[PDB]
This record gives structure tokens, C-alpha cells and sequence, in this order.
RNA sequence: UUGGCGGAAAGGCCUUGGGUGCUUGCUGGCGAAUUGCAAUGUCAUUUUGCGUGGGGAUAAAUCAUUUGUAUACGACUUAGAUGUACAACGGGGUAUUGUAAGCAGUAGAGUAGCCUUGUUGUUACGAUCUGCUGAGAUUAAGCCUUUGUUGUCUGAUUUGU
RNA sequence: GUGAACAGCCUCUAGUUGAUAGAAUAAUGUAGAUAAGGGAAGUCGGCAAAAUAGAUCCGUAACUUCGGGAUAAGGAUUGGCUCUAAGGGUCGAUCAACUU
RNA sequence: UUCAAAUGAGAACUUUGAAGACUGAAGUGGGGAAAGGUUCCACGUCAACAGCAGUUGGACGUGGGUUAGUCGAUCCUAAGA
RNA sequence: GAAAUUGUUGAAAGGGAAGGGCAUUUGAUCAGACA
């Protein structure tokens, strides 16, 4: 999803030239590592070993609002809604068998 | 380290060519990164003090010389205030003890 | 490229109203300091065209050229040409190997020089490298003499001479993104026009179906590579030499700079050439001067130039005096002083 | 292993010397089966990876910061680990305006007041004028220069035939 | 306060400081501006813009229903400062207005 | 528009102080007719709403609040019904 | 708890569309007789 976005030099750690810095999507994510990680010390896991080894976005239902245009016209406002999930895990026919036979007493 | 110093930071180049309702503002944020240059700090606090006199002669009035006293305190940070000077020609950096 | 100034010289044109009467001319200078020759390439002639064959370098390389090779030269550990160095350590039958076989093969030779850029005002400290092709001599000879001067200077005025013809080779002054009015000169629309002016009407006709390729659109304006031929060689400046803007008739001791410097450039201290008229490129940008590729004898050339004066007044203002000398003089005692 | 030659994409060709293997040029002696009446009946060269040991070599780029000869954003062009280093101030030069504030004057159209009626009476009010004063102010923000002052100089990421 | 003025411009009382923000300053725009010499050659067309502008004094044509046209057209003056003259009230004296 | 403090898990936007500004009395000031109907005030509180934000609110939850012999209606008549 | 539409994982192909018909190679996958 980066039709029309700028483009960065920040980008070329990774081989591409679009990419920007979603600070709120961000804290959401960070949220829900932290409380992974909660989860593995309560489990009795090793947190050196940890890594993310499934992430999993998906669209929630749509909230809406209105907007209002030209000619007293009105069009929808609405919003996009995620459903985030995480798991951290710890790091022969018998002419072959006469071929095979003979080679054997051959050499 | 703990250190204060005075400094004379020259507003009307960094100013050159501002728009007028945005100099004091720019003024502001200016000395906070002149403060950056000098101290290596983050985080900037101006005393209510210095505020007025950036703001004297209002948005578009800056004055074009500022006497600057900058102190590092405790990780650490900078707090910056006016100097009560005749006038802030001549002046060169010296350290306060 | 330093700037430009102004000078005073006669005509001699026969036929001509202004022939024996003095002219004003405008001139520009660049600063030449010698360049230092740093290796050798040889050339083979090939059915798909010209292919370098070798490289030769030099024992010793400043740190000039070698910023030249780096990105990062301050976190560098320096090993560049380190390895190569040992080539020299021998008795140096490694590099008498491939000067052998730019001598048996090549056909075209040229030297790799590059410029002394901290004689310069400038803050760049990278110098520039190039190559600068030898002419005259067999390709024996021509090999011989770049090895001789292996690590050794050039000076400008063994180059190029006075009253010579030469080429200017630049970059013009960028400019950025610019509309069609002024990137190509094309006629403003009237002041009635709905949804701008500063554009071209009619793109194309409806057959062919396409927006052809000589049709005036909105783009880059400058930095492009151009080469201005015919400028004549007015004076082959000396660095060391005072009273470099000194004429046989002005008789004053003074140099070429202009009182307060060179605008946005600085002062001149090394060799100069002074060009008639303008060259592409802005102040500061590295130029490339180079010969005639044709004998030119329109009459316009084979002319003797000689000086009369050279302006040195201020060029930061609306400058009255040629000398300090001159202003104190003209003024007398000053509260300052 | 010796020597020479080949640069058009040479990466090949020719030659000296010895070692060792074979020789169907000629004459001998042994072995073959059963893959069962054919089944490609597997004998080539491409690339890469993991383990053996015999030698060889001990870097850079990008982000972040900085520069404006560059620039919509990317990109481009510069600088930065101890220095003819860089930066912030200060000094000088070069420019622009046109004579600062303050103090003083027997300059100043005139009009008032006091006793002592003063042959410049003093003292007040007074646009402006004169002197100190081609003074004062501003000057790189994309001007030049600097034996001065004060500081700064090891954060992040990635790349292997 | 300025001024003829409930004009425009600045201030006291009182009331707000609300309209998504940060960085940069390409093209093309929207809005506001300036231009050497020429002066409508532009264009269907002076469209748009420019010029004129307050007040005092001088001066003012054809035509006319005699009321107008008329601010016709066309000229001059305007700051600051120090003075002078004239224009009043109440009962010689005494007190108080901005107008020229 | 800016600086600081206070509060808060969290502050370009809430509160307080300081500064810079505007409306400039035919006002962004102080009251009403019609129309709206609790939007008024306090406490608590932020899922949704205030096309950014929000600890704030004309939002959400729970309560409180409009006192007349003299102010109006009521009475009179107008065009008219 | 279907479809349009979407995320993750796995496999495969991609030099200015994609999809289809006939035939076979390759990969993956699978039923039928052992009389
Ligand atoms: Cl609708
Ligand atoms: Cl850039
Ligand atoms: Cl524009
Ligand atoms: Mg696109
Ligand atoms: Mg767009
Ligand atoms: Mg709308
Ligand atoms: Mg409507
Ligand atoms: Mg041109
Ligand atoms: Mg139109
Ligand atoms: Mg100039
Ligand atoms: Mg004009
Ligand atoms: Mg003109
Ligand atoms: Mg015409
Ligand atoms: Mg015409
Ligand atoms: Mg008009
Ligand atoms: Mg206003
Ligand atoms: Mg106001
Ligand atoms: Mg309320
Ligand atoms: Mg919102
Ligand atoms: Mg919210
Ligand atoms: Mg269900
Ligand atoms: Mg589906």
C-alpha cells in the first residue's frame, strides 16, 4: 500500500525507495510485544532466544461518519480498524541386477 | 559535566528572509538548536525571562544580537537565560565559574 | 573558475571605425594551479572502437588524489594503493612490464592528472582527477615522457600561450524545475487565459494519437555539459608574480584579485588564464580548457593582444577604487585611523 | 621442464629435454557364459551447498550529522576519529546609507518675565543651524580574510568471488 | 485621537487569541505588487490595469425648456516654527470660545 | 502565536502565570423579539461525537436550578375573522 | 457461518495484459488387478 507516497533515503537499508514512519501503528505493535514477552517469562521461556516467528494483520469492521460535498451532497467518512495477533518462539528388471552383478565381479 | 558559559548567538542572519509571522517563533527554536551545537543536550529549557526578550519588539521585531548565559546541569540538560548587557557588541565567549 | 572583471585594450582591425581606438571588453578568469601527473594509460584500436589496455600509477600518491577514492575518508584505514606501492619496492620489473606493453600495443596515450586543490580557496580538499591526452612524439616517446614525470607538476604556461584560440568544457548553472516559458522561450498566452498562462496552448494534433517528442515541456533547466569553442587568451597569469594585474601602461602594483576578493570565490595566488568574454559554468565550478581542434585563420584570431588596464575595483558594490592606495588618497585621514 | 611467438574478444599455437604408461608393426598362451531371444541399459558437463587440509589476504558502503557549486521528494556535490581540522563568537577588509546618541555654542524669525531697568541685562520658551562627525548603524544569511576567545571530534545498519 | 464625518487608521472599558500541525521554498496556480525605451502597434472591443482625487484661490465653451450644462475645460497653493490683526460675555474693570 | 509551571498513563490544543496580538462602541462588548427546549449550574467521567488531538466540551452519567398586587399575558379595539 | 473482498503461511509462473483449445515433457498427487 504505497501508491503516490514519498520516497526517502532511509529506504535503501532495506532495497526500496518509498517508505515513512507510521508512529501510531507503531505503539500499537510495541504494545502487544511487550505483553508476548510478559506472556514467555510467566511460561518459563528463554528471552535471548525469542523471535518473532508469526505476525498477522486483518481488517476489523468499518466505523463510520459522514462528510458533506458540494450540491448537498453527503458521502461516507469512514475508518479502517486492525486486528493484530503475534507468537514469539524460542530459536530394478533383472538386465539391470545382471549389469550391476557383472561390474561387481569386473573390478 | 557541570559547566556555564556566555555566548553571543547572531539572530539576524539566522533570520534572513523569514516570514514576519514566523521570526519570534523561529528565534525560539533557533537558540534551542544553537544550545544543541554548544552543549550536546537534547533537551532545552528557556527560562520565561529570555522568552520576553525575544518577543520585545514583537512577532517581526527580533533584535539582531542576543547575550546568551547557557548552563548543563543534570541525564543532562541545558537551561539558557538573558544577560543584562548595555549592548551585545563585542562580546566573545567566556566561561562563568 | 573565479569570476569576471573588465579591461581596456586598442583594436587592430584594419577597416574597422573603432581600428586604433581603445575598447572595453569583458573577461573571465580562471584560477590554474599546476596539475600533478599520477599515471599513464594506454589505448588498442579495435573493430568496436578504442579499449584501454593498462594502467600505470606512480610510486607515491598524496592524500589529494586519494580522498578521490573515498566516500568515508575519515573512518577509513587508508590502504588504497597500499598493495600496488610494493610493485616499486623491487627492482621494478612489474611496472618496466606493463610500460613494455603500452609501448608494443597502444596507439593513443594519456596521463592521469589531477589538480592541487588545496592551493585553492576552495573547502572541497578532494582534488579532481582526469585523463589529458599527449600529442606529438611516437607512442615510444610519449611513454617515456609521462614516466619522467611521474609525481611531478605541470605548469599552465606550457600548455597554452597568449593570443591563443582555446575551448571551455563545463557543467552550466543549475536551475532546477522550470516551466516551458522560460525553458524554451515560448510565447506567453494572453492575460484572459483560463487555468494559467505560462504554458503551451496546443500539445498536438489529434493524429498521431501521441505527444511528440519535439514538443517544448516543463523540465530540468541547466546543469548540462557544454563546450564553447573560439575564446582567446588574453594573459597567462604567474601565482608568484606581483603586480599580476599590472599593465605596460597602468605601471601600479597590484595583482589581479579586486579589492574585497573575488565574490563567493576568494583570492587568486596561483596561475590564472584570462578568457575573452564568458564561459559556461558558474564561480568555483571545475572547467576544462582545451586546444583548438581546427587552425582557425579568420583574422579574428592571429590578432596580437596587449592590455592597456585591468579593472581591480570592488565587484561586492558599486566599487570607485582600484587600490586602497587610491581610496586613501582620494579620502585622506579617517576618524579609524 | 626449456625457449620463442600471439592484444581484434590475445587465455592459444609452436618448440627443447628427461621420466613414466600403452603400442594391433609381427608371433603366442589364459579370462569372458546366467543381462537367460531386444528394452539409453546409465561411461557426458552446468551450477551450487556441506564436511577434509595445503597455501594466501586482514576492508568498505549506507543511515544519522554537515556543506549549497545541487535540489519538489529521491538524487547530486562537500566536510567530520588530534589537525596549514571543523564550528560558534570576536577583529580586519570590502560594501550600503548619508552625518548617530550625548554635550556645548557670542548660531537662530521673534514673544514674554523679574528686580537692579541693566551703552549683548540675565533668565526662561523657540522649527532649525554649527562643532565634536564622510560620523553612527548594517555587512553573508550563497561576500573576502583571520598567529584572538571558547568549544567539538568512535552513534546505528548492511555487504564476500 | 486624527478628520467634514456613525469614513478609513490607532487606543481605553469589556471580550476573544478560536479555524489540524511540523519541515522545505521546484514548476503551474490563486491573491497582492514593480518595471528601462515606446505608448493601444494588443484585442471583436482600452477587457484588465494605470492616470485623476481633499481643501483654498483663480478661471470656465457650445447648447438650453433660462432652471441648467458646471467640480465644464484649464491653472496655482498646502509642512513645521515664531509672531501680528480682526471677530465676544458679564458688570473702566474682569472672564471665556476655535474661526479667518 | 510563544515560554514556564500544574494535572495526567499520555499535553502544539486542559488550567494558572508571563509575553506578543486582534475585535476598536453600526464591536469578536452589554441586553432582547421570533425560533430552539434544559443546551443553564455543580459533581463524576472519555467507548462513541467535536472531519488532527483531547485530561477539555453545547458530548456521556447522576443531581440542582426559573419565587411578582406594581414586568408581560389577561382587558380594549385595527385591517379582518 | 457460503460468495464477493482481505491477512499470514506454502508451492509455482511472470521482457508492453491475463484467461482458453489440441498434444506431449517435467513436478506434485491418486484410483483400479495382484487370483
Ligand atoms: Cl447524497
Ligand atoms: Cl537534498
Ligand atoms: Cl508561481
Ligand atoms: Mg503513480
Ligand atoms: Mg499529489
Ligand atoms: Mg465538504
Ligand atoms: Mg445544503
Ligand atoms: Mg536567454
Ligand atoms: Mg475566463
Ligand atoms: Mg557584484
Ligand atoms: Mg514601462
Ligand atoms: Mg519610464
Ligand atoms: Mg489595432
Ligand atoms: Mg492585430
Ligand atoms: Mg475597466
Ligand atoms: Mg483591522
Ligand atoms: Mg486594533
Ligand atoms: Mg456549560
Ligand atoms: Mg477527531
Ligand atoms: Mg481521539
Ligand atoms: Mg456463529
Ligand atoms: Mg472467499
Amino acid at each position: 500500500f504505497n501508491s503516490s507516497i514519498g520516497r526517502t533515503a532511509q529506504g535503501k537499508e532495506f532495497g526500496v525507495t518509498k517508505a515513512r514512519w507510521p508512529a501510531k501503528s507503531v505503539k500499537f505493535v510495541q504494545g502487544l510485544l511487550q505483553n508476548a514477552a510478559a506472556n514467555a517469562e510467566a511460561k518459563g521461556l528463554d528471552a535471548t532466544k525469542l523471535y518473532v516467528s508469526h505476525i498477522q494483520v486483518n481488517q476489523a469492521p468499518k466505523q463510520r461518519r459522514r462528510t458533506y460535498r458540494a450540491h448537498g451532497r453527503i458521502n461516507k467518512y469512514e475508518s479502517s480498524p486492525s486486528h493484530i495477533e503475534l507468537v514469539v518462539t524460542e530459536k530394478l528388471t533383472s538386465r539391470q541386477r545382471g549389469r550391476i552383478a557383472a561390474q561387481k565381479r569386473i573390478a | 559535566d557541570v559547566v556555564t558559559r556566555e555566548y553571543t548567538i547572531n539572530l539576524h542572519k539566522r533570520l534572513h528572509g523569514v516570514s514576519f509571522k514566523k521570526r519570534a517563533p523561529r528565534a525560539v527554536k533557533e537558540i534551542k538548536k544553537f544550545a544543541k551545537l554548544h552543549m550536546g543536550t537534547d533537551d532545552v529549557r528557556l527560562a520565561p525571562e529570555l522568552n520576553q526578550a525575544i518577543w520585545k519588539r514583537g512577532v517581526k521585531g527580533v533584535e539582531y544580537r542576543l547575550r546568551l548565559r547557557i548552563s548543563r546541569k543534570r541525564p543532562l540538560f541545558s537551561y539558557v537565560e538573558p544577560v543584562l548587557v548595555a549592548s551585545a557588541k563585542g562580546l566573545q565567549t567566556v566561561v562563568v565559574e | 573558475k573565479a569570476g569576471m572583471t573588465t579591461i581596456v585594450r586598442d583594436l587592430d582591425r584594419p577597416g574597422s571605425k573603432f581600428h586604433k581606438r581603445e575598447v572595453v571588453e569583458a573577461v573571465t578568469v580562471v584560477d590554474t594551479p599546476p596539475v600533478v601527473v599520477v599515471g599513464v594509460v594506454g589505448y588498442v584500436e579495435t573493430p568496436r572502437g578504442l579499449r584501454s589496455l593498462t594502467t600505470v600509477w606512480a610510486e607515491h600518491l598524496s592524500d589529494e588524489v586519494k580522498r578521490r577514492f573515498y566516500k568515508n575518508w575519515y573512518k577509513s584505514k587508508k590502504k588504497a594503493f597500499t598493495k600496488y606501492s610494493a610493485k616499486y619496492a623491487q627492482d621494478g620489473a612489474g611496472i618496466e612490464r606493463e610500460l613494455a606493453r603500452i609501448k608494443k600495443y597502444a596507439s593513443v596515450v594519456r596521463v592521469l592528472v589531477h589538480t592541487q586543490i588545496r592551493k585553492t580557496p576552495l573547502a572541497q580538499k578532494k582534488a579532481h582527477l582526469a585523463e589529458i591526452q599527449l600529442n606529438g612524439g611516437s607512442i615510444s616517446e610519449k611513454v617515456d615522457w609521462a614516466r619522467e614525470h611521474f609525481e611531478k607538476t605541470v605548469a599552465v604556461d606550457s600548455v597554452f600561450e597568449q593570443n591563443e584560440m582555446i575551448d571551455a568544457i563545463a557543467v552550466t548553472k543549475g536551475h532546477g524545475f522550470e516551466g516551458v516559458t522560460h525553458r524554451w522561450g515560448t510565447k506567453k498566452l494572453p492575460r484572459k487565459t483560463h487555468r494559467g498562462l505560462r504554458k503551451v496552448a496546443c500539445i498536438g494534433a489529434w493524429h498521431p494519437a501521441h505527444v511528440m517528442w519535439s514538443v517544448a515541456r516543463a523540465g530540468q533547466r541547466g546543469y548540462h555539459s557544454r563546450t564553447s569553442i573560439n575564446h582567446k587568451i588574453y594573459r597567462v597569469g604567474k601565482g608568484d608574480d606581483e603586480a599580476n594585474g599590472a599593465t605596460s601602461f597602468d605601471r601600479t602594483k597590484k595583482t589581479i584579485t579586486p579589492m574585497g576578493g573575488f565574490v563567493h570565490y576568494g583570492e587568486i595566488k596561483n596561475d590564472f588564464i584570462m578568457v575573452k568574454g564568458c564561459i559556461p559554468g558558474n564561480r568555483k565550478r571545475i572547467v576544462t580548457l582545451r586546444k583548438s581542434l581546427y587552425t582557425n585563420t579568420s583574422r579574428k584570431a592571429l590578432e596580437e593582444v596587449s592590455l592597456k588596464w585591468i579593472d581591480t575595483a570592488s565587484k561586492f558594490g558599486k566599487g570607485r577604487f582600484q587600490t586602497p592606495a587610491e581610496k586613501h588618497a582620494f579620502m585622506g585621514t579617517l576618524k579609524k585611523d
